[PDB]
């Protein structure tokens, strides 16, 4: 019945502190061992370190002096503090029992010194309107946006099938991603088609007719 | 069961404790010596409700739940039971968690008064392993 | 710092096939090797521990074996849900270490991609910058080449390329592939082109366009 959870500020500067919070329940904080593992991009797993029943605490070397786990036996809680950040902490960060047979969720942990950004959308269609065979293939590129996510629809959720939305990648900085959708030319521009994004962060939606 | 040392070496060595964490495997064959005269079934009653099974002699309080052991931990999540038997798998699974505490091996009182320091290795010296 | 190796990288089975994943130590680590499992969007599940023994909840047909710097993780009949990642971890001397994984994908037939190529918009030129974007769709297997060309010049710098997992669908990957210019470059050049070049054919796929005769 024990399960874990991690929370805690999704967005760090550079030079700045990471922290992040792992909520025991079902069991006591002092029933085991407890550790943090973070997950770069590219599948690339490292064990930050763990702290046993006497408080005693292991830190990964490569870390070593920037990172502190805690707990608070009150809160059944322990955490994660990480100085001097840069971009290269982003990554998904876990807390798990020593064990391994407990994991909380994970949690997204971005560090960037970008402000929030609203995307500029931008339409993709074929070379001076020139459709070619049976099926015509159109666009969406959703660029320069801080932080993720958005979502992108097609015709305000009415076009759905072959479409291909793909992961953003940054950009100076900034995230960039596409969106592709695929239809018979029979359908288009007969019919209008039209991407609407929109991004949270910055309480903007934008349509963007093809 | 008892185990002949050079038996328990081996079996400690297939089960991982040969320079696991730092620590040579002449450490867990002497530790085992002192605390059960490597006796799987070995099982000692404390004054505060609590019991030591096993070859390594592991506490109810802390590590293993009997279900019967006031302040239980179960920091082994593990029943002492399991600690008893012919089969060391439990016993040294638990000792590998135990040892991951910056105390070590300190863990064991028999180890640091009869093993800590000494010529460890002179335990498994002989022994075609 | 032991460094745990995983082969092969990637590897794509039908459902009922048997698999066979390796994980190599640096150093002997004896039976302290654990093995995970970690699918699209969820935590790591831990599948085997110590090399190989077996966990309580965990389906029989994941077994492990090995010892020393040797380990292998069998899974009988590979089923529907067992596609993932793998991962083998140590715990025999501090720091734990992670190999770097083997994705387990699914294997189809294999599909040509579908390649169409876009021009910078007119209002991403208003705005003084240009982006040509190429769309390369549902191919298999994974691998694929994709080269731009400027006027005739192979273009490496401004390329940023995005891939989908492996599609839920039809079981094949897309992929977006897009060189950004500003828009005095882009306007500085006239031939646009990107080239894709996957198994399905020796010869390359092609799709280009000219900005000053469309």
């Amino acid at each position: 019945e024990v399960q874990l959870q991690e929370s805690g500020p999704s967005l760090v500067k550079p030079s700045q502190t990471l922290s992040l919070t792992c909520s025991v329940t079902g069991d006591s904080v002092t029933s085991d061992y407890w550790s943090w593992i973070r997950k770069f991009p590219g599948n690339k797993l490292e064990y930050m370190g763990y702290i046993s029943y006497s408080g005693s605490t292991y830190y990964h070397p490569s870390l070593k002096s920037r990172i502190s786990i805690t707990r608070d036996t009150s809160k059944n809680q322990y955490y994660l503090q990480l100085n001097s950040v840069t971009t290269e902490d982003t990554a998904t960060y876990y807390c798990a029992s020593w064990g391994g047979d407990v994991w909380g969720a994970g949690t997204t942990v971005t560090v960037s010194s970008a402000k929030t950004t609203a995307p500029s959308v931008y339409p993709l269609a074929p070379v001076c309107g020139d459709t070619t065979g049976s099926s015509v293939t159109l666009g969406c590129l959703v660029k320069g946006y801080f932080p993720e996510p958005v979502t992108l629809t097609w015709n305000s959720g009415s076009l759905s099938s072959g479409v291909h939305t793909f992961p953003a990648v940054l950009q100076s900085d900034l995230y960039t991603l596409s969106s592709s959708v695929t239809v018979t030319s029979s359908t288009w521009p007969s019919q209008s088609i039209t991407c609407n994004v929109a991004h949270p962060a910055s309480s903007t939606k934008v349509d963007k007719k093809i | 069961k008892v185990f002949g040392r050079c038996e328990l070496a081996a079996a400690m060595k297939r089960h991982g404790l040969d320079n696991y964490r730092g620590y040579s495997l002449g450490n867990w064959v002497c530790a085992a010596k002192f605390e059960s005269n490597f006796n799987t079934q070995a099982t000692n009653r404390n004054t505060d409700g609590s019991t030591d099974y096993g070859i390594l002699q592991i506490n109810s309080r802390w590590w293993c739940n009997d279900g019967r052991t006031p302040g239980s931990r179960n920091l082994c999540n593990i029943p002492c039971s399991a600690l008893l038997s012919s089969d060391i798998t439990a016993s040294v699974n638990c000792a590998a968690k135990i040892v991951s505490d910056g105390n070590g091996m300190n863990a064991w009182v028999a180890w640091r008064n009869r093993c800590k320091g000494t010529d460890v290795q002179a335990w498994i010296r002989g022994c075609r392993l | 710092d032991i460094v745990l190796t995983q082969s092969p990288a990637t590897l794509s089975v039908t459902p009922g096939d048997s698999v066979s994943l390796s994980c190599r130590a640096s150093q002997s680590i004896s039976n302290n090797l654990h093995w995970y499992q970690q699918k699209s969007h969820e935590s790591p599940r831990l599948l085997i521990k110590y090399a190989s023994q077996s966990i309580s909840g965990i389906p029989s047909r994941f077994s492990g074996s090995g010892s020393g710097t040797d380990f292998t993780l069998s899974i009988n009949s590979v089923e529907t849900e067992d596609f993932g990642m793998y991962f083998c971890q140590q715990s025999n001397s501090w720091p734990y270490t992670f190999g770097g994984g083997t994705k387990l994908e699914i294997k189809r037939a294999d599909a040509a991609p579908t390649v169409s190529i876009f021009p910078p918009s007119s209002e991403q030129l208003t705005s003084g910058g240009a982006s040509v974007v190429c769309f390369l769709n549902n191919f298999y297997p994974k691998d694929i080449n994709v080269k731009w060309k400027i006027d005739g010049s192979e273009r490496q710098n401004g390329v940023l390329n995005s891939w989908t997992d492996q599609d839920s669908k039809d079981s094949t990957y897309s992929m977006s592939s897009t060189l950004t210019l500003t828009k005095d470059e882009y306007e500085r050049h006239n031939s646009y082109t990107c080239e894709a070049t996957h198994k399905t054919s020796t010869s390359p796929i092609v799709k280009s366009f000219n900005r000053n005769e469309c």
